């Protein structure tokens, strides 16, 4: 009685592929257009906000989560897989670093920690592997601003701009052409709305874009108005009005 | 005071109380002197916050100046004050540069004056990093030539701009030029050339997201070619599409657009011999609006002059209604 | 029909849907014509034949005084040149003369399959039949005083052509 | 005076229970004849008409009971003419039991329309 | 069919049947995203036909809406996909 | 492994067969629900029927009171509904000891979603079929409606519906809210809030229902209560008092 | 096979503009059309 399932559910096929990773990727291709840009004077990430219903809050909805204070992530794939994964990433990041080295994990180090979760899950049976791909966009004061891709298997590679979801390749073409480093964060926000207007047609607004930047400070993001002791967050998610203001700014 | 916002209010009061020329003296003095917040950029003033307000003074003068023949002074001022904007951000230069030629063309009255400003904006823009949209401004010059009655000269420029566009991703501009390229062709007597060009504007329009109004405007041209190349039925059907959509826009349709579709709609029926249906448009007021003008009265008069088999009645409308109608 | 429509009431829901698609255009073309949207095409009854589907089909015919045309779908399967073309043609021509009419197609899988497995043995006779029905429909001849009603237990051996609007548009289910 | 009015009102609350709104008791003109004729007696016919019209918007022992009573009162309104003539209009727009939408069938239904329409033409 | 394309199909079938200043296209553009030209024409045509069987001569934006909502589903399926909601 | 619907693992297409079938035929159990927000209340109306005269309909429950203040409306069957109830109840209670505070709708929703997801990846468990709508009048947000659905997806609402009269309910509330420029109506007494609910209900599902055919659950500040049978008729007669 | 497609796509351009030959121009535009397809999202 009870489970006995310990046989791996991810297995090799005659070609050298892994059935479960192939499947999972189809889901990711069909998922919501997300991109990431390093502006060099920041990092701007944008993703599609969506609504389920007009009578539905989209405050609760999670399309951009802060993994650690200076770092945000966005994705294309399977929403439920994303939500749990964010949780295990937040937990280990807090317990194992935030009073051990006395600060957040470096971006590359955090990409490896995610990578490991996904790989445990691919090796081991009882459970199928995560079906997701992430774009982890970040700042760490020992590597600047970074952009990574995290694949479903947990393969990762460095990027300085990319897009995943539906309609990626052409989105990368517009981004490649418009930005080539040394660019204001504001300007990268403008370029990003332009790339996505061409990418999404039928109805387009800044109330269907959810935009976050890592690329600012306020005293409010030290979390106190007194005498500094540390630097604190640089994650800031914008409200819908601010985004419409940048849509009005040519 | 001497700060920018106070000097906006005081100069504005100078227009009302006296004249634009008096206000202009104040505006010039706000550049020349009067210490203002943040870094200088005139040797005494801003030209950032100073420039957003500068859009507003150029505008205030600019409508009157082309009509007045005070044009020359309007013509000088913008070129001198462009080099201010260069000393601020990329975005600031982009926003101001593009506006100015459009501001003038909301109330045009000196085609010449408008042409002259625009050519310096095209040289000036090159000094930043912008060479994408200098052709987009070359459409603005082209519309002015069209109006001068220089179709031949416009033809020679317009094509070259079309070629640039499709490998710089200036795809929203492409719809604009294709429609204009058609108007040029139509006048030169190349009825064939106009349809083909228009079909390209149509492919281009559906490539991208765009306003409701743009889409309907090409369809207005489509129905206009379909009266000159026959098939009054097909002309009917687009003008129908334009008019339904403007009904749902209600009274938020712009004035020229709504009026021109309606002038055309009534006409297409008269040629088609659906005489009864001009009288139905006339009674209807969601499909005619509140509008009465000489045009609407002429169409009613001809369509009726048509039904009775009456030549006297035709001549009568032709003549009273003539300036607007013809 | 040989059984009444008001007498089989308690089958009420099905009765009303069937009245509103069939009776009103047949008696009064004039209303459908004024709006400028065509009269209804073809109707499907789907769900059990053994619950008294069959009773309903006869019953609708009884109130209109329409000519009830019962068809064995297999019998439309003669193995000779064109006998099979000829029957579809006769059935339609006679419907127009003897209009109003119900043309009732008993278990549609044999004149409106999907293919056995994508393969063929005899499932090309099925295609020959099926193109003829789609052709009359698509045609210049229009369904409005000739009504065709298809019946089958399952919708999972109807052709995709039929399931597409404009060869059936009304789909009544037995609740 | 009050007592006879009460026997109409209390007997109305008995009748509301009585009526038929599910498979309960039973749908009778017998009760409604007691209310409408003896309220006409307590009061007058015009007064009866306004109060009755509001009561009809709720139950009514199946609406044919109400439709029959509406025709009698109507004949009195017409007989007197003036503002009661106006009152016929008001009553017929308020409730539909003589221009009935629960069923389309009846002779009383038609009759009550023909009299209103004739006065309007005239 | 892109957004400018669907828009035309609602208009063209809408000409053929009863219409009034209520026959709001703006509503419709949100309601339909990229279905074939066959499909858009099929639906717009059916809805005028269905309203008239419900014993309505008039067609409104309200009328198209009530016909559509009936045809599209009879079972309840929660949002769209499992990929995004 | 095995197959994609003999055990829970990805489909060929990257879909999950089990979550989509969990959406469909768990609301067709003769259940239809709506929830709307008051001014200082939250109202739920939900269908709830008994097919025997021999089935005591008190024990019949599909609005549950999770705590003294928290309610959870389940759409879907009683075997599933009690697996989710046991979890909900436990979570509520645990929260109360450990964090010292009453359980918000949103926190409960989020926790249950993540848990269902884990059971979705498992090859020896199922996702539950149930759709869970968690209601109270929080003192940290006002009247609240938060709904989880079975895929590990969950999201907050201001007004929601489930069962295939979703479109009807939505449209009536949407037009109404666009006109009034608010998504909450203003009225103090619970009574007037239930009347507002019924108005939109009756129009939308096109029918009215008996006392024992309804079950109405009301959230108030620091209480959740279900309306007795007479109390649910009182309201249906009270609109008809107006008529 | 694409080199054969380029000529046939170039030809529809020539045909529309009512020429009795194809030109170099048509061929560049035709190459642009094929490249567009290869890049698919």
């Amino acid at each position: 009685m009870t489970d006995r399932y310990s046989f791996s559910l991810t297995t090799f096929s005659p070609s050298g592929k892994l059935g479960q990773i192939d499947y999972a990727l189809t889901a990711v291709k069909q998922g919501v257009t997300s991109l990431g840009i390093k502006a060099t004077n920041g990092v701007v990430i944008a993703t599609e906000k969506k609504s389920s219903s007009p009578l539905a809050m989209s405050e609760t909805l999670s399309k951009v989560s802060l993994l650690t204070p200076d770092i945000g992530a966005v994705y294309s794939g399977m929403g439920p897989d994303y939500r749990v994964l964010v949780d295990k990433s937040r937990k280990v990041a807090h317990t194992s670093y935030k009073r051990i080295y006395g600060e957040y994990p470096p971006t590359k180090l955090l990409v490896s920690e995610v990578a490991k979760i996904m790989q445990e899950a691919t090796q081991s049976g009882g459970v199928r592997p995560f079906g997701v791909s992430l774009l982890i966009a970040g700042h760490d004061e020992f590597n600047g601003f970074s952009l990574y891709q995290v694949d479903p298997s947990g393969s990762y590679f460095p990027w300085k701009a990319t897009a995943i979801g539906k309609g990626s390749v052409a989105a990368k073409t517009f981004l490649e052409k418009r930005w080539n480093d040394e660019l204001e964060l504001e300007d990268a926000i403008h370029i990003a709305l332009l790339t996505l207007k061409e990418s999404v047609e039928g109805e387009f607004n800044g109330d269907t874009i959810e935009l976050a930047i890592i690329g600012d400070e306020n005293p409010d993001l030290l979390g106190y108005t007194g005498i500094p002791t540390d630097k604190g967050p640089r994650f800031r998610k914008l409200t819908s009005q601010e985004i419409n203001d940048r849509l009005e700014a040519l | 005071m001497s700060l920018p916002g106070s000097k906006l209010e005081e100069a504005r009061r100078l227009v009302n109380e006296k004249q634009y020329n008096e206000a202009e003296q104040v505006y010039l003095s706000l550049l020349d002197k009067d210490s203002s917040q943040s870094s200088a950029a005139a040797g005494a003033s801003v030209d950032d916050k100073r420039r957003n307000e500068q859009e507003t003074s150029i505008l205030e003068l600019g409508q009157l100046y082309v009509t007045m023949g005070a044009k020359d002074k309007l013509r000088e001022f913008i070129p001198h004050s462009t080099e201010y904007m260069m000393q601020f951000a990329k975005s600031k230069t982009v926003k101001v540069l593009k506006t100015l030629i459009e501001k003038f063309e909301q109330v045009p009255d000196s085609l010449d004056d408008q042409i002259f400003v625009c050519e310096k904006s095209i040289e000036f823009a090159k000094r930043e990093k912008r060479v994408f949209l200098k052709h987009s401004l070359s459409i603005k010059l082209a519309t002015l030539h069209y109006q001068k009655k220089q179709y031949k000269d416009s033809l020679a420029l317009i094509n070259d701009l079309l070629r640039e566009f499709k490998k710089l991703d200036d795809k929203p501009s492409l719809v604009d030029v294709h429609l204009l390229e058609s108007k040029v062709y139509h006048k030169l007597r190349n009825l064939a050339k106009s349809k083909a060009s228009l079909t390209a504007a149509r492919t281009a329009a559906n490539s991208i997201y765009c306003p409701t109004q743009t889409v309907a405007e090409l369809d207005l041209m489509s129905g206009i070619l379909h009266c000159e190349d026959k098939d009054y039925k097909t002309a009917f059907s687009y003008f129908f599409e334009s008019f339904e959509s403007y009904h749902n826009l209600t009274t938020h349709n712009s004035y020229e657009k709504a009026c021109q579709v309606l002038k055309y709609m009534l006409l297409s029926k008269i040629m088609l011999n659906l005489i009864d249906d001009v009288k139905n448009i006339l009674n209807a007021k969601y499909t005619k609006e509140t509008y009465q003008s000489r045009g609407i009265d002429a169409m009613k008069a001809v369509a009726e002059a048509y039904n009775n088999r009456s030549l006297l009645d035709f001549n009568t409308a032709l003549k009273q209604y003539e300036k607007e109608l013809m | 029909g040989e059984i009444t429509f008001d007498g089989i009431g308690g089958l009420t829901e099905q009765i009303r849907e069937l009245r509103e698609v069939i009776e009103l255009p047949l008696k009064n073309p004039e209303i459908f014509q004024r709006v400028g949207i065509k009269p209804p095409k073809g109707v499907l009854l789907y769900g059990p034949p053994g619950t008294g589907k069959t009773l309903l089909a006869k019953a609708v015919a009884a109130t209109i005084g329409a000519n009830f045309i019962f068809s064995p779908a297999s019998g439309i399967v003669d193995k000779y040149i064109g006998e099979s073309a000829r029957i579809i043609r006769e059935m339609f021509a006679y419907a127009k003369e003897h209009e109003p009419c119900i043309i009732f197609m008993d278990e549609v899988d044999a004149i409106g399959g999907r293919r056995f497995s994508e393969g063929t043995s005899a499932d090309r006779e099925i295609q020959r039949t099926l193109m003829e029905l789609l052709t009359q429909m698509d045609g210049f001849d229009n369904l409005g005083q000739t009504k065709i009603i298809m019946a089958t237990n399952r919708p999972d051996t109807l052709d995709p052509a039929l399931l597409r609007p404009g060869r059936l548009d009304r789909k009544v289910e037995i609740p | 005076a009050q007592n006879d009015c009460n026997s109409a009102l209390d007997q109305l609350l008995v009748l509301e229970k009585k009526t038929r709104q599910a498979s309960d008791l039973a749908s009778s003109k017998e009760v409604l004849a007691k209310i409408v004729d003896l309220l006409a007696s307590r009061n007058k016919w015009d007064d009866l008409n306004e109060q009755l019209t509001l009561l009809s918007k709720k139950h009514g022992q199946l609406k044919l009971s109400i439709q029959y009573m509406i025709q009698k009162v109507m004949e009195y309104l017409k007989s007197s003419k003036s503002l009661d003539l106006n009152t016929r209009i008001s009553v017929i727009e308020t409730i539909r039991v003589v221009t009935e939408n629960k069923i389309f069938v009846e002779v009383e239904r038609a009759r009550v329309t023909k009299d209103l329409v004739e006065i309007k033409k005239e | 069919r892109d957004r400018r394309e669907r828009r035309l199909i609602f208009g063209t079938i809408a000409s053929k049947m009863s219409l009034a200043p209520e026959a709001d296209l703006d509503s419709l553009i949100i309601r339909n995203d990229s279905l074939s030209g066959a499909v858009i024409a099929a639906i717009m045509q059916e809805a005028g036909l269905r309203a008239v069987r419900k014993n309505r001569y008039v067609i409104l934006q309200s009328d198209l809406e009530e016909a559509y909502a009936t045809q599209v589903k009879t079972d309840n399926t929660v949002d769209k996909f499992d990929f995004y909601k | 492994a095995g197959y994609d619907r003999h055990i829970t693992i990805f489909s060929p297409e990257g879909r999950l067969y089990q979550v989509e079938y969990a959406f469909k035929a768990t609301n067709q159990t003769n259940i239809n629900s709506l929830a709307v927000r008051g001014k200082d209340c939250t109202v739920v109306i939900s269908q709830k029927k008994v097919p025997d005269k021999l089935l005591d309909p008190t024990t019949v429950s599909y609005i549950f009171c999770i705590s003294r203040t928290i309610g959870m409306v389940v759409n879907g069957p009683i075997p599933d509904a009690r697996n989710a109830a046991l979890r909900a109840k436990a979570e509520a209670a645990e929260f109360r000891y450990k964090y010292g505070y009453d359980m918000p709708c949103d926190v409960l929703a989020k926790r249950m979603a993540n848990l269902s997801q884990i059971y979705t990846q498992r090859a020896y468990m199922r996702p539950l079929g149930v759709i869970l709508t968690f209601v109270s009048v929080d003192e940290e947000l006002g009247p609240s409606i938060y709904k989880t659905d079975p895929a590990g997806y969950y999201v907050g609402y201001k007004a929601t519906a489930t069962g295939p009269k979703q479109q009807e309910i939505t449209t009536n509330l949407e037009n109404h809210f666009k006109k009034s420029k608010i998504d909450h109506i203003n009225e103090e007494s619970w009574e007037k809030v239930v009347e507002f609910a019924i108005t939109h209900m009756i129009d939308a599902l096109g029918t009215e229902f008996s006392k024992n055919d309804l079950e109405v659950g009301v959230a108030t500040k620091d209480k959740f209560f279900t309306l007795s049978a007479e109390n649910i008729e009182e309201r249906l007669v009270a609109i008809a008092e107006q008529d | 096979a694409d080199v054969k497609g380029v000529c046939t796509e170039a030809g529809m351009y020539a045909l529309r503009e009512r020429r009795i030959h194809v030109t170099q121009e048509d061929f560049e535009l035709a190459v642009g059309k094929v490249m567009n397809k290869n890049q698919e999202t």
